[PDB]
């Protein structure tokens, strides 16, 4: 009836993530127990456990228990002459796949069975060095970027080649769809191809606007958004249905905040935050509120001068933690107070 | 699942042009309310 | 800027508007002179709400008494300004459930004082029910909402251009419960339950249901019918009255939207099979024109439709035998087509006993 | 018009416009447009208006007549309504306060209008109007904001 | 032809699933009714391309030297190629 | 035949705007000089 | 397709990449003038190598004065399909409809500029 | 810009096509040729008004803002000059 003949509140917290201001608190470094001075190439959160995996140009691969206070070390493995270019978990999370700069061998570390299998020879593959690769969300496929614009598709459980897809020009970056049924390939002339998985055919070819050449691409878990980076630092966000049916799609919003070439794109698991980053300039990391397409104004504290160059970011499975790795060997972690689960 | 962005007052150009005009030349409040509440609704 | 940062000036503006309105209220035909002032009152406050980075609880605490004064007034321009202020407040800041409940109660209760501003008010309610939490509104304002003249016609008029989903999403689950209470019991008047049934019929016939509201309506009807049929007292005469009341609604829901009731029935087969509620399910599916194809078998907890094409061959015979029984009894829940494609498909399969049946 | 064919009536009008070239042509052009709507339809008035839109000696009754014919038609193309008023305001905008007021009410009262343009029309009205006409427009609008009109 | 504009340019890899300094030369091109293009390369392979999307469909490596001749019968169910090895 | 061609490319010729603005300046000088004599000659009969 | 026929020297996709790559490199050397108004001034001063125009200016007529000046000075010119692509190649946050590569003595782009000029004039047969 | 001021501009340039070949900054200072060359020789500040001073928009605006309106009017004006010189259709839609 009336609220001013009693005492009470008027404003309350919303379920959706608020725009404009992000509530953040810095936590202990991910690699606090294992300090290093080499560049951090990869950081990622385990899908089903509170485990973070940190790999870098230092030949070590490490797994850490994700705790806000100490982050104890679980296990650390050192490879002989294998500077890790990219190390990622499998979709199920049971095994770790890692590769190096200009090395043919691919290393698979089976955690459940305690076996470290080096895959040196893949039958039917003429590629000399394997450095860039992706894993499907469902866990049944693995894709390898090659030369002369070939994409190689490999089964996850057997590591045997299924087929090859050729695009015109170089392959800059590639990713799997949310449903894992399609492949997005970004060419070196700014054009993006859509490939089907079960039958290796090109479904459609659209052109990213005002992009000389792409450096990254990402897709959302709910399948709503597709984000592409370009050389000038412009990030284009599209609806997925637009990319499938239109030769010249019109993006929802072009993120012009970054000024130097975007190299890493990461979508929040709840699809409320997009992280855009550039490794060429210090403090070139931004966070984007996806439904509003407006950038949070308080994340990069330029005064502190800790972030420096950015190479990798990752989100916890329930978006509780945000991780970031720099060139100085520091894997920064922040906690988002809106999300109360890991 | 699907995320929908509901319209905001600032993004609508007509409402901003209505709010940038001086008070005395502004039309009756009922018609302003009509356009405002209509623009706040989600169009189909 | 000085309006939203300094609250004394905002109180000054609101007090000036209220005082001028009270002064001019006595003179008949004095609506025009208050135009410009109210426009100014409309313009700044909304803009102030836009300008503030965070609208603290002091702003709402100050604005609420003047909002109530505007709602209780009879001048159209003052009510329009109040509606705009309410819309902007609802857009910008998340609100506690009690405050949303009270705001909606005052919006609905004083709706019919001015007959020319009904539509906007209803549309305003939609915004208030769209930018807030789904279960914010309670059951108390439901009667006054239903008693307004020509509610469904206005809702359809809005529906021709704008989405009307939140208002129906709120109003249907109360309509089902009100209809059930009217069937077995007493209300404020019998015409109240009659106008509830007329409202739900009008919603089904005239306004197109979108955003999976068909699923919600069918699930609510099924669950509430089963729940009342599971009541301790028999109420056989009451059960018959309930059946004849829900017959046209279920039939029209099946007619206009074909596949929703089938999916809803499919989702509830396991729960009905787990309990001893097969007879109530049989009565409910016999109520509809189509839906007797989901009848449970006499001996086992499986549906007739799934029994026809599941891998295990011998018990399939029983299904056709049961279907044969459905042949010779008075078919009420099943239609001609499902039988026709069933027998035509089953004539040509592998097992010879199935061919004989 | 009374007792002769319509072609001869147009012949008389065309001879008249050739003979009179000065200010006296103002009344000639107005009756020419009125005849076109009576003898013909809306289409005939459009052809006559297009031919005479450049013969510069004008009066505001020429453009008020054309706008009135547009209102009576069922189409009521609102874009053509603006197109006539801009031409009228180009010729007599410096001195005619009433024409500016009539323009503002069209954006409000017409169902197809865009009343959010009223902010610009008032701003444009201030600058072109000169001298005493500037004062009259302000009083008329302030009289229009109140119900006295 | 009813225009004179190049709708597609299609890049041919210099070495089969690889790169090399030596330029790849398309020695002969055949065009089928369905829309598939058959090409023979100096790297020693026959490639099947799609005209509609301008992308490779399939590749066959058949010789260690140049494949230089292409010919298709009137009924487009058979064709014949010749290699530099004879 | 030639005059049939470029006539269709006419009514877009600007020699009569550059020759009608120059005349418009000359006539204003005409108007000033004659008025000054009219006020002078009649000023000896009615200076007010 | 759906390109205004008045943009006669329309470069294809493969020529477009070479054109925009040169423009991006030239901007790093301070050898680029951006905008229709700035491009026109270089033509009158005769310090322009070539002119690149955007075909999708929704009135095409606003940039058709540049071809007429080009033929008098004998300066090659092309049209590209996107003003957005030309805008980013010039390192600007706004769309650009015309840009001019200027003459720079001793520049390291001399061999690459010459190759593009040959390729442009091959379009006119 | 107006009937008189536009007519003077073509008279200065001598033709519509000759006026089309000009840039935006030149159109702004077409009238003010004496102040320009005096400033360039003596290294003073260049003029900013030109013949555009008598345009309707420049006349109404405040003397503090007559510098901004001059370049804004001129820059959009050349868009009208090119379109009329080269367009094959006579309409006032773009100008309005």
């Amino acid at each position: 009836d009336d609220l001013l003949q009693r005492t009470g509140n008027f404003i309350s917290t919303s379920t959706s993530l608020p725009r404009g201001i992000l509530k953040m608190k810095n936590c202990q470094h991910a690699n606090a127990e294992r300090p290093t001075v080499a560049r951090i190439s990869s950081v990622q959160f385990h899908p089903g456990a509170q485990i973070v995996m940190v790999a870098g140009l230092d030949n070590a691969v490490s797994l850490f228990q994700v705790d806000g206070k100490t982050n104890p070390k679980i296990q650390s493995i050192y490879l002989e002459r294998f500077p890790i270019f990219k190390a990622c978990f499998s979709a199920n999370g049971e095994e770790v796949l890692a590769t190096s700069t200009h090395s043919k061998v691919l290393y698979v570390y089976d955690m459940l069975a305690g076996k470290l299998i080096p895959v040196h020879q893949v039958r039917g593959l003429k590629e000399k060095i394997v450095r860039s690769f992706e894993v499907s969300p469902d866990g049944s496929f693995l894709l390898i970027n090659g030369i002369a614009g070939y994409l190689h598709l490999l089964a996850m459980k057997t590591k045997e080649l299924i087929g090859s897809m050729k695009i015109n020009g170089r392959v800059a970056a590639s990713t799997f769809s949310s449903d894992s049924k399609k492949v997005y390939a970004s060419s070196g002339d700014g054009e993006v191809y859509v490939w089907d998985v079960n039958s290796r055919k090109c479904l459609n070819r659209f052109v990213d606007e005002g992009s000389l050449y792409g450096l990254s691409i990402a897709t959302s878990r709910n399948g709503q958004y597709v984000a592409c980076g370009s050389n000038c630092g412009v990030v284009n966000i599209y609806n997925q249905d637009s990319c499938l049916q239109e030769t010249n799609p019109k993006p929802i919003k072009a993120i012009m905040n970054l000024v130097t070439g975007v190299t890493s794109l990461t979508f929040n698991p709840t699809t409320e935050i997009l992280a855009i980053a550039s490794e060429k300039m210090k403090e070139a990391v931004r966070l984007v509120h996806l439904p509003s397409c407006t950038v949070f104004s308080n994340f990069p504290v330029i005064k502190n001068k800790n972030i420096s160059h950015v190479h990798t970011m990752d989100f916890s499975p329930r978006s509780g933690y945000f991780a970031l790795g720099n060139e100085k060997g520091k894997a920064l972690m922040y906690r988002l107070h809106h999300y109360s689960d890991f | 699942n699907e995320l929908v962005q509901l319209p905001l007052t600032e993004n609508i150009p007509a409402i901003s042009e209505l709010l940038h005009t001086p008070a005395h030349v502004l039309p009756s409040a009922a018609f302003l309310c009509s356009m405002f509440v209509n623009s706040l609704l989600l169009s189909k | 800027t000085h309006c939203y940062k300094d609250l004394g000036f905002m109180d000054f503006i609101c007090s000036l508007v209220t005082k001028s309105v009270k002064v001019f209220a006595e003179y008949p035909g004095s609506s025009a002179q208050l135009r410009v002032l109210l426009a100014f009152y409309a313009s700044t406050i909304v803009s102030a709400l836009v300008a503030a980075e965070d609208v603290s609880d002091n702003i709402i605490a100050k604005l609420f008494p003047y909002i109530q004064k505007g709602l209780k007034s009879s001048l159209p321009d003052y009510r329009a300004a109040t509606y705009m202020i309410i819309c902007q407040i609802s857009v910008k800041v998340t609100m506690e459930n009690t405050f949303v409940n009270s705001l909606a109660s005052q919006i609905i209760k004083t709706l019919t004082k001015i007959p020319s501003l009904i539509k906007d008010g209803l549309s305003c309610l939609i915004v208030l029910l769209q930018r807030q939490k789904p279960e914010s509104l309670g059951k108390k304002p439901f009667p006054h909402l239903c008693n307004v003249p020509d509610l469904i016609t206005i809702l359809h008029g809005i529906s021709e251009t704008y989405d009307v989903s939140p208002l129906l999403h709120y109003m249907l689950p109360h309509l089902v419960v009100s209809i059930i209470h009217h069937v077995t019991g007493e209300e404020t008047e019998g015409m109240d339950g009659q106008i509830y049934k007329r409202h739900l019929e009008a919603i089904l016939t005239k306004i197109s249901l979108k955003n999976n509201l068909d699923h919600l309506l069918a699930s609510l009807l099924f669950e509430e019918y089963i729940s009342y049929s599971s009541q301790e007292e028999m109420d056989s005469n009451k059960v018959s009255l309930l059946n004849e009341q829900f017959l046209p609604l279920i039939r029209l829901l099946e007619s206009k939207y074909p596949r929703t009731l089938d999916v809803v029935l499919e989702e509830h087969l396991k729960e009905i099979a787990d309990l001893k509620k097969q007879e109530l399910f049989h009565q409910f599916v016999s109520l509809s024109t189509s839906g007797g194809k989901y009848q449970f078998l006499a001996d086992s907890d499986t549906s007739l439709m799934l029994s026809l094409n599941h891998p295990l061959a011998p018990v399939r015979i029983l299904a056709m035998n049961h279907l044969k029984k459905i042949m010779k009894t008075s078919k009420e829940g099943v239609d001609e087509s499902f039988i026709k494609e069933a027998v035509l498909a089953r004539l040509g399969d592998d097992n010879i006993d199935v061919v004989l049946s | 018009e009374g007792a002769k064919s319509q072609e001869d009536t147009e012949a008389v009008f065309k001879k008249a416009l050739l003979a009179v070239i000065g200010a006296d042509s103002v009344t000639l052009k107005n009756k020419y447009l009125d005849w076109a709507y009576r003898s013909g339809g809306y289409k005939k008035a459009r052809a006559v208006f297009k031919s005479l839109q450049e013969s510069r000696p004008f009066s505001v009754d020429f453009f008020r007549k054309m706008i009135q014919f547009e209102k009576e038609q069922e189409s009521c193309n609102m874009a053509n309504i603006r197109e006539y008023y801009e031409r009228a305001l180009r010729e007599f905008g410096s001195a005619d306060s009433d024409l500016w007021m009539d323009y503002m009410k069209e954006e409000l009262n017409h169902p197809l209008g865009r009343p959010e343009n009223c902010g610009q029309i008032y701003w444009r009205a201030m600058k072109m109007l000169q001298g005493e006409s500037a004062e009259a427009f302000v009083a008329k609008h302030a009289m229009h904001q109140t119900g006295h009109l | 032809v009813k225009s004179g504009s190049a709708v597609h340019k299609m890049i041919v890899d210099r070495q089969y699933m690889g790169v090399s300094k030596r330029k790849c030369i398309v020695w002969g091109v055949a065009f089928l009714s369905d829309g598939t293009i058959i090409s023979v390369d100096s790297a020693g392979k026959v490639q099947f391309w799609d005209s509609a999307t301008g992308t490779l469909v399939k590749s066959h490596l058949i010789a260690n030297a140049d494949v230089q001749s292409i010919a298709v019968a009137d009924q487009e169910d058979s064709f014949v190629v010749g290699t530099a090895e004879g | 035949l030639s005059r049939y061609r470029l006539k269709f490319s006419a009514d877009k010729v600007d020699t009569m705007i550059v020759q009608a603005i120059s005349l418009l300046d000359d006539l204003d000088k005409e108007l000033n000089n004659y008025i000054m004599r009219c006020r002078e000659w009649y000023g000896w009969h009615f200076p007010e | 397709a759906d390109v205004n026929p008045k943009a006669y020297p329309l470069a294809d996709a493969h020529l477009t990449k070479k054109l925009l790559d040169l423009v991006q490199q030239s901007c790093n050397y301070k050898q680029l003038r951006k905008g229709a108004n700035e491009a026109t001034k270089t033509l009158n001063r005769g310090i322009s190598e070539f002119i690149v125009m955007a075909a999708d200016a929704e009135p095409l007529e606003i940039i058709l004065h540049l071809p007429l000046l080009c033929e008098d000075k004998n300066v090659p010119y092309v049209f590209v399909r996107s003003k957005q692509a030309l805008g980013r190649a010039c390192g600007v946050s706004r769309p650009v409809i015309a840009c001019s590569v200027t003459i720079k003595e001793g520049s390291q782009l001399k061999q690459q500029i010459q190759s593009i000029q040959q390729s442009i004039e091959r379009l006119l047969v | 810009v107006g009937e008189l001021v536009g007519a003077r501009l073509i008279a200065h340039a001598g033709s519509l096509l000759n006026l089309a070949k000009h840039a935006a900054s030149t159109v702004q200072i077409l009238g003010a040729e004496k102040a320009l060359f005096r400033a360039l020789k003596s290294r003073r500040d260049t003029p900013k008004y030109g013949l555009i001073y008598h345009a309707s928009l420049v006349g109404q605006t405040s003397p503090k803002h007559k510098g901004k309106i001059s370049r804004m009017l001129a820059a959009k004006t050349v868009l009208a000059i090119r379109y009329d010189a080269f367009g094959e259709d006579s309409s006032s839609a773009m100008g309005v």
